[PDB]
RNA sequence: UAGCUAGUAGGUGGGGUAACGGCUCACCUAGGCGACGAUCCCUAGCUGGUCUGAGAGGAUGACCAGCCACACUGGAACUGA
RNA sequence: GUAAAGCGCACGCAGGCGGUUUGUUAAGUCAGAUGUGAAAUCCCCGGGCUCAACCUGGGAACUGCAUCUGAUACUGGCAAGCUUGAGUCUCGUAGAGGGGGGUAGAAUUCCAGGUGUAGCGGUGAAAUGCGUAGAGAUCUGGAGGAAUACCGGUGGCGAAGGCGGCCCCCUGGACGAAGACUGACGCUCAGGUGCGAAAGCGUGGGGAGCAAACAGGAUUAGAUACCCUGGUAGUCCACGCCGUAAACGAUGUCGACUUGGAGGUUGUGCCCUUGAGGCGUGGCUUCCGGAGCUAACGCGUUAAGUCGACCGCCUGGGGAGUAC
RNA sequence: CUUACCACUUUGUGAUUCAUGACUGGGGUGAAGUCGUAACAAGGUAACCGUAGGGGAACCUGCGGUUGGAUCA
């Protein structure tokens, strides 16, 4: 049955982007948003939107460019089957830098750049480039 | 397998 | 499978009201009744393996509910098993 | 190799050691271990390091240095810090 | 999927994994600090032997461990929730789904009798075989077992294996429609248990047709076969057993996301139901094809596409799925 | 002197493991051997799978299953 919403979110993006979908919706969550936040804040999506009362509904509007989408690739790193945490020195660098790695820290869900600067690390959620 | 010998 | 009135009784015996048809205790009894009833069907017949499958599903199901409830309200658990005369 | 365990697991009190302790002994409890692999088989000194490998790994424990064990084979104590 | 590789099919304890909100905890996780991580070695920069090997000062390194102090996103523990996963209820639909008991009509075979007269049967052609002791054909009657033509479908139901005349009894699941109720009760599953074609095995029945074995006639160089005439176990029933199949989609289960077209079947909503009908909304099931995937063939919303959770399995051909 | 502990050793019976053994089972490897020609084409009886029976040998035959069968059947 369904055992990882974060992973699904990422693939939902990945299939949406592929399908030239203008936007993508899904059941929302606290953590699901924090990711949208980093995604918008770092410019991979136009913006988030949470239209819900009892059943939150996270909507994402995709970005495109030349003739191709913006999110080149996005893959779940840490998993429910295999948790991945890294320290400050050890935080990853997707695409030699020109790409991000979403990490959860005791001061919140930030860029790898961000956590690095903030001198801390934590569960690394996913790569996006 | 196996004529003149062999 | 089970008589409309008969089910209806069991609803208003283990539920907080009739219409409380989905209560954990209720669900257990409806099975238990049916289980106990099919007991005689498989008293003769025996070779009816396809039907017996349904029976086991009912026992399995019943087992996953009771364990759920032991885990929530033991008091309700301890009572429900004495109240249906089972579990040992 | 799926069971293993009588000083066995704990306790109490005596004894005992440089010292804590079933270390030992008497009694009372009936415990203790194991699928996170006990038990029983096979093989083996451990480490710093060595060799290889981009790395993770794989292989290895001569020579140097640390630790352990042994001294013809089995066993025992005496002397003594 | 076809190269080695998805257990024949499920149920399910342990394990792994786990929707959504808040509080709380601070185990995981992250931060800092302080201890320690022998020297040698590797590395860096120097110095000394004529150089080098070698020797050597200092440093870096020892990516580890422990402790103390903080952090609280995520994970876990605990509290209390929530309704979208899951399940219960009501009413209906289709169906060779299962178990048990009846019963019917075609046909084969045999038994008895009538008519009848020289052939029948069989093959490529023949013969064995059956017929003048009357066969074959034909009519009447009777006994008996097995299977269910047409319907029939590119069909339906079942976890799989599988289930086709008709009727009743007992009984399992599925789907739809509205809601109401329960409030994460879930997914996967080593081990375990259960089901499991056909053949086969045990006991007792039954035995028409069919037919391993076997016999006879043919064929052939031979013919331990193919073919012909015969024909027993078996095929049938009960009860127990076996546990394997190219048990195949050679494709594990569950969930999510991702252009289209044409069928089948079973529901259900709406249009003066106007009458062939029309547009919607489910379930199951086929054909074709885009991206994408693929070594290719091909798969393609019933993926072999894009992802996650758990399981089973593969590691050159053979030896061998054999031996112990 | 005597008691406890205890080494050698002794007795019975098992377990395992190594070596070996008349004879025996298949397996592997060795240019042209003998017998047939089973498979590959519709391989001249489509092939193959499980099972059963039979036969110098491949194999044959029965029951069900598969397409990984060629053909205007
Ligand atoms: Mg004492
Ligand atoms: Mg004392
Ligand atoms: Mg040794
Ligand atoms: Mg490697
Ligand atoms: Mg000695
Ligand atoms: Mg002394
Ligand atoms: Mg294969
Ligand atoms: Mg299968
Ligand atoms: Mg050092
Ligand atoms: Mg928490
Ligand atoms: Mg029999
Ligand atoms: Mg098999
Ligand atoms: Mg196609
Ligand atoms: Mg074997
Ligand atoms: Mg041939
Ligand atoms: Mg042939």
């Amino acid at each position: 049955s369904m055992q990882d919403p974060i992973a699904d979110m990422l693939t939902r993006i990945r299939n949406g982007q592929a399908a030239n979908k203008a936007a993508v919706t899904m059941p929302s969550s606290k953590l699901k948003v924090a990711i949208a936040n980093v995604l918008k804040e770092e410019g991979f999506i136009e913006d988030f939107k949470v239209e819900g009362d009892t059943k939150p509904e996270l909507e994402l509007t995709l970005k495109y460019f030349q003739g191709k989408a913006v999110v080149e690739s996005i893959q779940r790193v840490s998993r429910p089957g295999l948790r991945i945490y890294k320290r400050k020195d050890e935080l990853p660098k997707v695409m030699a830098g020109l790409g991000i790695a979403v990490v959860s820290t005791s001061k919140g869900v930030m860029t790898d750049r961000a956590a690095r600067q903030a001198g801390l690390g934590g569960e690394i959620i996913c790569y996006v480039a | 397998k196996a004529s003149s010998x062999a | 499978s089970l008589s409309t009135e008969a089910t209806a009784k069991i609803v208003s015996e283990f539920g907080r009201d009739a219409n409380d048809t989905g209560s954990t205790e209720v669900q257990v009894a409806l099975l238990t009744a049916q289980i106990n009833h099919l007991q005689g069907h498989f008293a003769e017949h025996k070779k009816d393996h396809h039907s017996r499958r349904g029976l086991l599903r009912m026992v399995s199901q019943r087992r996953k509910l009771l364990d759920y409830l032991k885990r929530k309200d033991v008091a309700r658990y301890t009572q429900l098993i004495e109240r249906l005369g089972l579990r040992r």
